[PDB]
């Protein structure tokens, strides 16, 4: 039908995929994922011969334009092959040795901060810059290190939210790829079903080129004659604010409404400095009347 | 039916033959590139494993809202003989073609080529300055050919004789002149690549042994090449037809060296607006368009007054109308140049007019035109008015008895494709006197 | 007013009102109250917003307007009467909805009755109509001239009220009780006719003024301040929000219900940068067709099980007879009702609410009993053939009752046991 | 014919009552109407008991249809004794001094629109002969009186009335006119500054 | 000449978006639309009339605030012919205002206003509205008068006491009885009384509307809320929904007494308590977490960069459009500044730098 525009982000970590070799023995796991997408971005701009790819990594201190060349010569790849998968090809390879020398060199500061979220931000933008040049599908690609560990995702929830809310006008399905220790990644399956995306997780490096080859391959054109494969439901439920569990039915505040599992200590707000009303939190605290 | 042809022309290609065409990656690249989409799907996914698949998990994963579209690209799997489907215990074991298998593997990884994609020399040079200069040259040069404006260059003595033998754009001897036909018409309303492919098509469908598979690898390989380069003259009869489309100006070739233009990749794939025009209750020509091929082809069905920068005026006569009528071009291609050269404000209202009618009635009780008829239908009456007539020619049977033998008769006729004409309130029919031999026989058993 | 919870309980008649305007609230006030012998009260203690809308929107009425300035005199006059407009005209002049139910009532017809009104010289001068001799109206309608003459001097006595001295042009006129100048202009003083008599346009002029007053006094109905009016606010300080900002400390709890070192992913940057310079093959990525066959077994089954969850994607076609269809929606319906009260008397919480609650627990346990009784009825009319689906439709209505009737005898347990 | 029917389905028409005291009562009713909002019109003299110590403002004061030249009647003997006695005395034409009075009385008329500057309003003049008068009307009043309003119709009567309610239906930013028609203390400081 | 009055264009403009303020603005929404169809609609003068553009407005606005609060019922009241007709009660499904006013689309505008009785009876609907909620009612009127049945300041005085603010948004041009209407429903604000000059300008005027507004200190009822987050079932039987009573093959499973329901973010039929999705509570963080403006650098001075941080484009070359974010230093173009502060709720410049 149209040339399907295709959004790739790399989430690129030394301290997920250290974590993750090292838990496994499948040294350049990375390198694998890296010519299995380059197969990727090859079956699909066989596909299709207009579908552009956008490219773009997130390092541990930022972002990076991959794919094309900034607005401002060696080939380790074959000279046989294609004349633009083999330039698309050969400008990722030298832009990821370039990103990783860069990645070495500044190797020894400390950004605890994930950049997912800015990342698909950034990729979202360009992808409105794109669709607004010249009509073009929008299908958004991440891959992530999940074995490595979990820190803290509370952050990371709130403009992931505004990115499903963003992907949900913009009718982008946020598809994932997670390879990890983890089987689980709530906030990233509560996208993908909202944003109509694909959740899988798991943990060999080995065939991805068939996983994300067969199951990776939706695209708008055809998007309602195929089934979605995921297999996990969720209850798009989350964590208390001042117990850090997630709550089925609770309480919120009517100014900050931030989820409370239970009463809040001194009863005013932990998130806003509200204080609350005795004679409700007695209603609320009310137990039935049951005749003797 | 670009597609449609190609593989209409592979089908009636045989299997094997098919399995030679399969061995290399370049074909196969170029295949895959024709196939549509959910075939496209399966073999890229079966091509990384050596897992053969029954039908049923195929069928099984396939949504059934789209099930008539699996069934057309099944259909042309099968039928292309890229497919062995063989019922296999039973079940109907889906086997791809493994030469389009492999060939397709070997091409994705980058691996064995054979240079099937090109006989690489990488002497690159600029391709705008020469290739794409003498390409629009030898281009120009055929097309104002083809338009029957007078032009110096020739073509050459090949295309000239397919020319002569084949239907489009008649060399008629007896006036001695290349003239208009109905097919040249539908040449000339047709897209670039299409006519690269209708040009191809017939070219390939005259050639003999010349071995018919040689052209074809190298006419797919000629399409998958890149611009601007020079290569390795391979095969002599791929290089005796490489000569003939260097002398259609496909390639620029240096006698061995050769520089394919751009026209390999537009035969490839396809890459208030230029080639929207205005159209006027009054016929006045307003073009948002200008080239002296445009004006040359205006010539044929359009009175114009004179030529600037983008602005072509002029005014459309039915002396012009009549003089597309007569030379056998069609009413229904003129108006298909004529919708594919709307503009966006008259379609614009065109729509609003469109919207306003629909909440009205259904019917609106107007002609079918979305084109405002104001000045569309004025050519759709005209275009009525130009044919209004029936006429039947040749034998004719009468007066039937029984209905039954009526229908029996009229019915076969049109099941052979030999049936004209028919009238049951009359019980008569006409039929071609080619079919005239075979209705005959039949009524007799 | 009618807008207490009280008011609106003891409306009975509008509540027959809404139910004949409706026809599923017969099905199910009759299920409830008729059938099933709920209090009414209770019933309707759900609807009461519902109650009150219906209410309101039978309340409402429509603002004084000059009918007689939309009445048009339209050869002949065909009456083309609008009751509502009859009405108008009855309340607007009194005078008029006498003459009608004084002489229509005893002597003629209505259509007669307004053909001679629109006829008579008393339309007329009620409109905006010079009277004339000419004339010569309707003797019936134009004997009540006088009463209206005589009810303009009673409703003029009526619209006469004490003026404010800061507009009183009569106080202004009254400044200087000795003007003694010249007799002002025939021009600019209201002139009279030959004969020294007036034409009347004071007359018209004054009784449309009175139509007006009239307007205003029946806006003015049952349904020091110049400190105030001479305010210049041009000059004064503009008003500013008192609008409150809110901040927002930030301190989240962790997600409640091996240790990496610098050394080691260093070490491992170097050699994955190592092999990341050395090579990079993508023909090695082509799998084993082992390990990829038992990665084909579990894409399969997951298609297989994502196609069954899609397998089940106006309500949905079914098989039922119709008469048990509804006779089960009914008793679903009637159910999810009982049900929804029940919670409503618990989560009420009361001493009072108890008998409420121990009648609603038997209501639902002789809904649970008839639940099983229906089952028997599909059983022994089905041979389970399809008695089974009857009883799957029932089932999750019935696990929430029973799931409130296992509630409310834990509380039970809780509170007297 | 009915216009007054008309009239009557979108506001109240008030005229001037030779009775101050119905009158009174009829001015009552028409500020409580504009009070209301649901609209009235009031209808007096030029020389009439409103003209002479009664403004209206905001909702009052917004539109005056004054009608025609204002001229006193002309065949008065008293009339013409002031114009040959006063011509007499100070050389004065009797005809421009009749425009003056016509003039001076229309200002009267007209002046009691804009009580405050966040006010605003609407003139117009209905009489051909106006057009030779605005060198005699007052400056501050003719300032805001354009060269292409000398000669009106209607139709641009209505649209440049539209046009201005339009633009009275603005907000306007306090930094246009802080320093050049509204002054704080401090700019009445900085002004007397300048001046010194 | 062009470039000079969009740039003071646009600085007349930034002067009344200079105060960016973290205000406590209303998410417990009770949002009323009445409509008037009378003769004033009736004016093709607007094209085609302004029946049509208030009906495709209206269809918009219902859409947008849907969109953004889901958190709020919608009730919609007609005018037509000196009553007030009540088309669209209360209710968290939009499709049922939407076929309301499908049917206002084909029936004809005619008669005479009465804001008496149309805000006497949308005080009655107002009526049984829990505290939290805030009660505002949008007013669109075309004529420039009204006729009523009675008084006018009661109905003022008892909205006043009811804790119900309004919002009119004329059509010709101001009406002194409404812009007392809302000076004294809205603490002598004036900036509640808007009159459109295009249709554009009505468009605008209706995305403004769409905002959630502040709230007054004064005004204070801060407390706490029930709540609870139900869960989705996917059934192979179709199963009867305690709602509209029919069979559903899916549908989400009540937290508390475990019914089932058809619709979200909906309260229960059964337990009688709002269930909601934490997408949807986060929906107004943007609200609640405004964005600063961001500044171009001067053409004159030193740049920190010559093409943009976010889109990566090429800063175009007399003045400098680098809008930048003080709050991550940071300059970007105007498609970039447009996009994050209107589209985009968060800087990934901001998402970049390390706190
Ligand atoms: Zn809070
Ligand atoms: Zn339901
Ligand atoms: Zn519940
Ligand atoms: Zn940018
Ligand atoms: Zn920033």
């Amino acid at each position: 039908e149209s040339p399907s525009l295709l959004t790739v982000i790399i989430e690129i970590a030394p301290k997920l995929w250290t974590t993750f070799d090292e838990e496994g023995n499948e040294k350049g796991s990375i390198i694998k994922v890296l010519e299995a997408l380059i197969v990727f971005l090859n079956a699909h701009l066989a596909f299709n011969s207009a579908n552009k790819v956008a490219v773009i990594a997130a390092y541990s201190q930022g972002i990076k334009y991959l794919y094309p060349e900034s607005t401002s010569d060696l080939k380790i790849i074959n000279s046989d092959m294609y004349r633009r998968f083999r330039n698309v090809d050969e400008t990722l390879v030298e832009e990821i040795y370039k990103l990783f020398e860069l990645e070495k060199k500044q190797i020894e500061q400390n950004s605890q901060r994930s950049t997912l979220a800015g990342a698909m931000s950034a990729g979202l933008t360009y992808v409105n810059r794109i669709s607004k040049e010249s009509s073009l599908k929008s299908r958004l690609l991440v891959l992530t290190c999940g074995s490595g560990s979990s820190k803290d995702e509370i952050f990371q929830y709130i403009p992931i939210m505004n990115c499903i809310f963003s992907a949900t006008k913009m009718k982008c399905p946020i598809d994932v790829v997670k390879i990890g220790g983890s089987k689980e990644s709530t906030f990233l399956q509560q996208t993908t079903d909202a944003t109509n995306g694909v959740y899988l997780h798991v943990e060999s490096t080995e065939g991805l080129i068939q996983y994300l080859a067969t199951a990776m391959f939706i695209d708008p054109s055809l998007r309602p004659i195929i089934v979605k494969p995921n297999h996990g439901s969720v209850d798009f439920r989350t964590s208390c604010y001042l117990t850090g569990r997630v709550v089925a039915v609770g309480f919120i505040c009517s100014v900050c409404l931030c989820v409370l599992s239970i009463i809040p200590p001194g009863n005013k707000c932990p998130a806003c400095d509200s204080q609350f009303d005795e004679h409700v939190i007695a209603k609320l605290k009310r137990k039935p009347v049951v005749p003797r | 039916s670009l597609k449609h042809s190609v593989t209409q022309y592979l089908e009636e290609i045989p299997q094997q033959v098919q399995n030679r065409l399969y061995t290399s990656p370049a074909t196969c690249l170029a295949i895959y590139r024709i196939l549509p989409p959910l075939a496209k799907f399966f073999i890229m996914a079966m091509v990384f494993n050596e897992n053969e698949v029954p039908l049923l998990d195929l069928d099984k994963w396939v949504n059934s809202n789209g099930k008539l579209q699996f069934q057309n690209a099944i259909k042309s799997m099968k039928s292309l003989h890229l497919l062995i489907p063989n019922k296999s215990s039973g079940t109907l074991m889906i086997n791809l073609n493994p030469t389009f298998k492999i060939s397709l593997r070997n091409a994705l990884t980058g691996g064995e080529v054979q240079n099937s994609f090109g006989v690489v020399v990488e002497e690159n040079v600029v391709s705008l300055d020469l290739l794409d200069e003498y390409s629009a040259n030898k281009w120009e040069t055929i097309l104002h050919f083809m338009v029957g404006t007078p032009l110096a260059k020739i073509p050459s003595e090949k295309v000239l004789n397919l020319l002569k033998h084949s239907k489009l754009m008649e060399e008629v001897n007896s006036t001695g002149e290349f003239k208009i036909t109905n097919e040249g018409f539908q040449f000339l309303l047709q897209e670039i690549n299409s006519q690269l492919w209708t040009l191809l098509l017939q070219y390939l469908k005259m050639i003999e042994t010349m071995d018919l598979v040689d052209v074809l690898h190298f006419i797919f390989m000629l399409g998958a090449l890149e611009v601007g380069k020079a290569y390795k003259i391979l095969s002599e009869t791929q290089r005796i037809m490489l000569q003939d489309m260097r002398d259609y100006g496909l390639v620029f070739q240096k006698h061995s060296i050769f520089y394919p233009t751009k026209l390999a990749l537009m035969l490839t794939s396809d890459t208030i607006p230029d080639g929207s025009l205005i159209v006027e209750t009054n016929f006045k020509i307003y073009s948002y368009s200008n080239s002296p091929l445009q004006i040359a082809v205006l010539s044929l069905f359009v009175h114009l007054k004179a030529r600037f920068v983008n602005m072509v005026l002029g005014q459309i006569t039915r002396e012009s109308i009549r003089r597309a009528l007569t030379n056998g071009i069609t009413a229904d291609q003129i108006i298909a140049y004529l919708e594919t050269h709307a503009h966006p404000q008259m379609r614009r209202l065109a729509e609003e007019k469109l919207e306003k009618k629909l909440e009205l009635d259904p019917n609106c009780k107007e002609p079918l035109q979305v084109l405002p008829p104001t000045v569309v239908d004025q050519i759709r009456l005209w275009q009525l008015e130009l044919d209004r007539v029936i006429t039947y020619e040749g034998s004719l049977y009468s007066d039937f008895e029984t209905s039954q033998e009526y229908n029996l008769l009229s019915k076969y006729a049109q099941d052979i494709g030999v049936l004209l004409w028919k009238d049951d309130k009359k019980k008569k029919f006409f039929i071609s006197k080619e079919g005239n031999s075979q209705v005959l026989d039949f009524a007799k058993r | 007013d009618s807008l207490s919870k009280e008011k609106l309980l003891t409306n009975l008649k509008l509540q027959q009102s809404l139910l004949k305007g409706n026809k599923v609230l017969m099905k199910v006030f009759q299920e409830t109250v008729i059938n099933a012998g709920l209090p009414p009260s209770e019933f309707w203690s759900t609807r009461i917003p519902l109650l009150r809308a219906f209410a309101l929107s039978t309340s409402q009425k429509v603002g004084p307007y000059n009918v007689l300035s939309t009445i048009k005199p339209v050869n002949k006059v065909n009456v083309n009467l609008s009751r509502e407009k009859i009405l108008n005209i009855f309340e607007n002049y009194p005078i008029v909805k006498k003459a009608y139910t004084d002489n229509v009532p005893k002597n003629f017809k209505e259509p007669e009755f307004w053909a001679r009104f629109f006829s008579s010289k008393l339309f007329r001068k009620l409109r905006g109509e010079k009277i004339m001799q000419n004339d010569r109206g309707d003797v019936i309608i134009d004997r009540y001239l006088t009463l209206d003459q005589e009810f303009d001097r009673k409703d003029d006595d009526m619209l006469l009220h004490p003026v404010k001295k800061i507009i009183d042009l009569d106080g202004n006129i009254q400044d200087d009780p000795v003007v003694r100048g010249n007799r002002p202009d025939f021009t600019m003083q209201p002139g009279v006719d030959i004969n020294g008599n007036s034409d009347g346009t004071v007359d018209i002029l004054k009784g449309m003024n009175r139509l007006s007053e009239k307007m205003i006094m029946a806006l003015k109905n049952e349904y020091n301040d110049e400190r105030n009016e001479l305010k210049i606010d041009d000059l004064n300080e503009s008003y500013k929000t008192n609008y409150a900002i809110i901040h927002l400390k930030r301190n989240a709890h962790e997600k409640t219900t091996l240790k990496v070192s610098n050394q080691q992913m260093l070490q491992q940057l170097s050699l994955v940068m190592d092999n990341l310079i050395n090579k990079l093959d993508l023909n090695q990525v082509v799998p084993n067709n082992e390990v990829s066959n038992k990665i084909n077994k579990r894409v399969i089954t997951a298609i297989k099980i994502n196609a069954k969850q899609a397998k089940h994607n106006l309500e949905v076609k079914s098989t039922l007879p119709i008469d048990l269809l509804e006779s089960c929606r009914m008793l679903h319906t009637t159910c999810c009702e009982f049900l929804k009260h029940f919670y409503i008397h618990f989560q009420s919480g009361e001493q009072k609410q108890a008998s409420t609650v121990k009648k609603l627990y038997n209501h639902l346990k002789d809904c649970i009993e008839k639940l099983n009784e229906l089952f028997q009825d599909v059983l022994n009319g089905d041979g389970e053939s399809m008695s089974n689906t009857c009883t799957a439709y029932l089932k999750p209505v019935l696990n929430s009752i029973t799931l409130a009737t296992h509630k409310y005898d834990e509380y039970f347990n809780e509170y007297n046991n | 014919m009915g216009i007054l029917d008309e009239v009557w389905k979108h506001k109240l028409i008030l005229v001037e009552t030779p009775d101050a005291q119905e009158t009174s009562l009829a001015l009552e009713t028409y500020r409580k109407a504009c009070s209301n909002g649901r609209g009235a019109i009031l209808l007096s003299v030029a020389r009439g008991k409103v003209s002479e110590g009664i403004d209206f403002d905001h909702q009052y004061g917004r539109t005056v249809l004054m009608i025609g030249i204002p001229f006193q009647y002309t065949e008065s003997r008293i009339l013409k004794a002031r114009l040959e006695f006063m011509r007499e005395n100070y050389r004065i034409r009797e005809n421009d001094f009749l425009s003056f009075d016509a003039m001076r009385h229309a200002a009267q008329c007209l002046g009691r629109v804009l009580r405050g500057k966040d006010d605003y309003g609407v003139m117009v003049l209905a009489d051909r002969r106006f057009s030779r008068k605005r060198s005699q009307l007052p400056k501050w009043i003719a300032q805001g009186l354009s060269d292409a309003d000398l000669n009106l119709s209607t139709d641009m009567a209505i649209s440049n009335t539209k046009q201005f309610l339009r633009t009275m239906a603005q907000p306007t930013d306090p930094k246009d006119q802080e320093g050049v028609s509204v002054w704080s203390y401090e700019d009445l400081i900085k002004h007397q500054n300048s001046r010194k | 000449a062009s470039l000079v009055a969009s740039i003071v264009e646009a600085r007349k403009k930034r002067t009344a978006k200079k105060n960016i303020t973290p205000y406590q603005r209303g998410i417990i929404r009770s949002l009323i639309l009445t409509l008037d169809c009378s003769e004033a609609m009736l004016e093709k003068d607007l094209r085609p009339n302004r029946h049509a553009m208030i009906i495709q407005y209206a269809i918009d606005f219902v859409h947008e605030f849907f969109d953004q609060n889901p958190i709020s019922q919608m009730g919609i009241i007609i005018m037509r012919n000196g009553l007030a007709q009540l088309v669209s009660q209360v209710s968290g499904n939009p499709q049922d205002h939407i076929d309301a006013l499908k049917s206002i689309r084909k029936q004809e505008p005619k008669g005479n206003p009465s804001l008496q009785n149309a805000l006497e009876m949308a005080r009655g609907l107002l009526l049984p509205v829990p505290a939290h909620c805030t009660r505002e009612v949008l007013i669109v009127f075309g004529s420039l008068s009204t006729t009523d049945p009675g008084d006018i300041h009661q109905t003022i005085d008892s909205l006043v006491s009811e804790k119900i603010r309004v919002k009119v948004l004329g059509l010709s041009a101001q009406v002194a009885i409404c812009k007392e209407l809302c000076k004294a429903t809205n603490y002598g604000d004036e900036s509640f009384y808007k009159i459109l000059l295009d249709e554009t300008h009505l468009k605008e005027l209706f995305n403004e509307a769409v905002t959630p507004l502040p709230v007054n200190k004064i005004n204070k009822g801060f407390t706490l809320v029930k709540m609870g987050f139900p869960t989705r079932i996917f059934e192979d039987t179709p199963t009867f929904c305690s709602c509209h009573s029919k069979l559903v093959y899916g549908g989400y499973f009540c937290p508390n007494c475990h019914s089932k329901v058809c619709s979200l973010p909906t309260v229960c039929p059964c337990c009688d308590l709002m269930l909601i999705l934490s997408t949807h509570l986060a929906r107004s963080y943007h609200h609640l977490m405004p964005l600063k403006t961001f500044a171009e650098v001067p053409t004159t001075e030193k740049f920190r960069s010559e093409d943009c941080f976010s889109c990566q484009s090429r800063f175009p070359i007399l003045t400098s459009s680098r809008y930048r974010c003080e709050d991550c230093k940071q300059e970007f173009c105007v498609d970039c500044d447009v996009f994050i502060h209107e589209i985009l709720h968060n800087c990934p410049g901001c998402e970049s730098k390390p706190v």
